[PDB]
């Protein structure tokens, strides 16, 4: 329907459905084939799973990080619906091409763990126009997922996109705070990083993988990490004004809490 | 035997070939010359092999729940990875369409 105020796998337990958007009612329209949006209801299994993707998809954009249109709709049942505009549709009934890492290193749906952070640099460095600037936001955007909790971020999260003839990484899609979906967390990384996905450290991220994999100065990475300190109190603010539920707030912001304390924000 | 035109952005790419035992074999034709059907393949090749089904095309079919969805839509067999394509090819994630030749 219509939006309101918003303008081992974990991804396998909720929907995704094809929408269109109706011309006058401004309502959508799931349909089977030739939609322009996708519909993430809620999930029977992990709870609150379109609130968490659409304030975490809110907190990515106050970053700086491309997110395409999304938000919130209300369900049949009452219910809160995430949506998304596909940026593989753009008018006219025009298409865009989209691959996914996995697709681009040759592995599938049930391997599409199987690899690593520095693989996912490779294909970026091979397909890339601007390489350079792709590690910029790759570096970004692996510090946003792991200060939110994201550890799905497996080989089919990641896009090239081919949009003005420019082949460059996709806007963000599918990110949500999935260690607090869950319980029993094994992970904070779903790809590995220096062969690491749990207890990765400040080291891990500023220096191996900024400098030694992405090859970026020091001045580059004081900037980025200069952004994330100032938007700690504007992050805290979205999330207790967002449509998660008292007690999902109170576990996001706990768990961001914990990763800045890890990085070294507060100190 | 299964056979499937591939179609970029409506243009028609090339041909995806169910081949005998396992492999698979994608030929581009001679008169497209637009953009590549995946990155992996430039048009510098006309003719990409594979001794399982292509990372590319399994890279299209639905995942978790939507494969259950789809499971129990059609009569089709859940390893069928390229049957299940051509159930989709009208529409997938790419500007990549697929459309059954037989
Ligand atoms: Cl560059």
């Amino acid at each position: 329907h219509c939006p309101i105020t918003y303008e081992m796998s974990v991804q396998g337990v909720q929907k995704k459905l094809s929408a269109k958007l109706k011309i006058k009612e401004g309502c959508f329209e799931i349909v089977d084939q030739y939609g322009q949006y996708i519909l993430k209801p809620q999930s029977d299994i992990y709870p609150e799973l379109p609130e968490n993707e659409a304030i975490t998809m809110t907190l990515a954009k106050t970053i700086g990080l491309e997110v395409p249109v999304h938000g919130l709709v209300y369900s049949k049942d009452n219910s809160l619906t995430y949506f998304i505009k596909r940026f593989d549709r753009i008018g006219h009934n025009k298409k865009l091409a989209l691959e996914d890492f996995a697709q681009l290193s040759g592995e599938d749906r049930h391997t599409k763990y199987k690899s690593s952070m520095e693989k996912v640099i490779a294909v970026i460095e091979q397909f890339c126009t601007f390489p350079k600037i792709e590690f910029v936001k790759l570096f970004k955007l692996t510090l946003f997922n792991f200060l939110v909790g994201n550890e799905d971020m497996h080989l089919k999260n990641f896009s090239l996109i081919t949009k003005d003839r420019k082949i460059s990484i996709s806007p963000a899609y599918d990110l949500l705070n999935s260690t607090i979906a869950q319980k029993n967390t094994k992970e904070e990384l779903a790809l590995p990083l220096k062969g690491k996905k749990n207890n990765l450290t400040k080291s891990d991220f500023l220096k191996y993988f900024a400098i030694e994999k992405l090859g970026l100065n020091q001045n580059v990475i004081d900037g980025i990490v200069q952004e994330f300190h100032q938007v700690i109190p504007k992050w805290q603010e979205l999330i207790g004004f967002s449509f998660l539920s008292q007690e999902m707030q109170e576990k996001y912001l706990e768990l961001l809490e914990q990763r800045c304390k890890r990085l070294n924000f507060f100190d | 035997m299964r056979k499937a035109y591939v179609s970029v952005s409506g243009i028609k790419a090339g041909i995806l070939e169910e081949l005998q035992g396992g492999t698979y074999q994608f030929t581009y034709f001679e008169d497209y010359h637009g953009a590549p059907v995946s990155l992996t393949m430039p048009l510098k090749n006309k003719v990409y092999d594979f001794d399982v089904f292509p990372p590319f095309f399994e890279g299209l079919l639905p995942e978790g729940i939507m494969l259950e969805a789809l499971l129990r839509k059609y009569k089709i067999d859940k390893n069928d990875y390229f049957g299940q394509l051509i159930l989709v090819g009208q529409d997938v994630v790419g500007a990549v369409t697929i459309e059954e030749i037989r």
